């Protein structure tokens, strides 16, 4: 899965 | 609510005693009755209800995936027939995920939002906004799909023309909300060139303001470009 | 029960579901759902109930002992006074976990221990029982913490003397139980001396013993022995 | 802590 903050 | 009855400070104090225990669900409790006071949250809090917020709804996607993925092989050709259980404990997560996203979609509607006059505030909680309704739109199947990923896009769409107007293109909380209204392009609205330009231009923008920061803003910036050159890499 | 509706066999399907989602507080209430079924388990089903709550309570006693620490740093000599707010909540984590473990002391005493008749199950069960009485020692301060360790020390006695008559050394439970109950003598106890006996002797008699055993038990045995030879460099 | 299972 991609980056998310 | 089950903490009308505790300070508004020993609620704060409580929720970082919850992180550090690695007690999520706890501390989403704690900044959920600290929010309910009504009075409006400082910069440290509403990385304290982010960060909790983000941690249980984030094993609950883990898991829901877990489990959509058994689901649909469990639904594939020359697969023996197991029953409703897969499904029934799939939509039991599900269940509890979107009530999660609720509570938290609750708080910013009731009444976080409409208080928040600063950029960084106003643009922390529309992203969060985004977020939240970015989860649902994950599990969504149903007639209010579109409806759902439309209001996390204006949500996305609300905070990125404050952050243009308001922040220096190196603000975390506007690399941040880039960084997720990026993926929201790539994995909910089938965007994948829209995801790339918006991480690229963000990034090369970040990369150009640099120079104005001090080390410690410097350290911060370059983390969050950092994730977005990761999933530049993951995407071409 | 909230699990009165569901089938024996769905609450298991869903337990082996959330073990593989990692969601072990559901895994738990669908095994304790299953035991109020009111069948005797399988060898496969005590392994679900035990992971189920030995992951829950292991959490439990993670986050106990962080909160713990700090409470203990608080009461130190110059350090500020915060108010109650960190032994209210270490209370609160302590008594969620001693209401974990009187659930399943319940569940072997209503019916677990008195329907098993085979050694394997019988010794599994008392195991369990003397593991859950630790927890509750490990928290214990009041009138009756010599009676729960002494309860502790019952259950795991009585499953030594079983598990010494009915199975040969290198059985894995066998082996499971005098790891914990030499754990009790170390850290519960006060008697790392008989610690360190039983974790010896338990360890050369099913070292003499490996050479009866194919290759898959062989495997289950040594990674159990090697607990017990990493116990004792740890206490040696 | 000591290995337990
Ligand atoms: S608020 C929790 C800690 N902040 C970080 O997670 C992060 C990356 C951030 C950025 C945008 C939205 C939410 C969180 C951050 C913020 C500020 C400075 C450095 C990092
Ligand atoms: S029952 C869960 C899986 N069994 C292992 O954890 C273990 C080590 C065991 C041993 C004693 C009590 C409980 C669990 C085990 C059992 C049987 C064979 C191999 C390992
Ligand atoms: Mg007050
Ligand atoms: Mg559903
Ligand atoms: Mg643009
Ligand atoms: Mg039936
Ligand atoms: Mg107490
Ligand atoms: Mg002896």
């Amino acid at each position: 899965f991609p980056a998310t903050v | 609510g089950a903490m009308g009855s505790m300070e508004r400070a020993s609620l704060i104090q409580k929720a970082k005693l919850a992180e550090q225990a690695e007690r999520y669900e706890d501390m989403a409790a704690f900044m959920k009755g600290a929010v309910e006071k009504g009075e409006e949250l400082s910069n440290e809090e509403r990385c304290l209800l982010s960060v909790a917020y983000k941690n249980v709804v984030g094993g609950q996607r883990a898991a829901w995936r877990v489990l959509s993925s058994i689901e649909q092989k469990s639904n594939e050709e020359g697969s023996e027939e197991k029953g409703p259980e897969v499904r029934e404990y799939r939509e039991k997560v599900e269940t509890e995920l979107q009530g999660v996203c609720d509570t938290v979609l609750g708080l910013l509607d009731s009444h976080l939002i409409k208080e928040a006059g600063d950029a960084e505030s106003r643009v922390f909680y529309l992203k969060m906004k985004g977020d939240y309704y970015r989860y649902l739109a994950e599990v969504a199947t149903g007639d209010d799909k579109k409806r759902i990923i439309d209001s996390a896009r204006s949500a996305y769409q609300e905070a990125m023309d404050i952050s243009k107007k308001e922040m220096p293109p190196t603000n975390p909380i506007r690399l941040g909300l880039a960084l997720n209204f990026s993926v929201f392009h790539y994995e909910i609205a089938n965007s994948p060139e829209e995801a790339i330009s918006l991480a690229k231009t963000t990034f090369d923008e970040a990369m150009a303001d640099l120079h104005t920061l001090s080390e410690d803003s410097y350290k911060d910036s370059t983390l969050i470009m950092q994730l977005l050159r990761d999933n530049l890499t993951l995407w071409t």
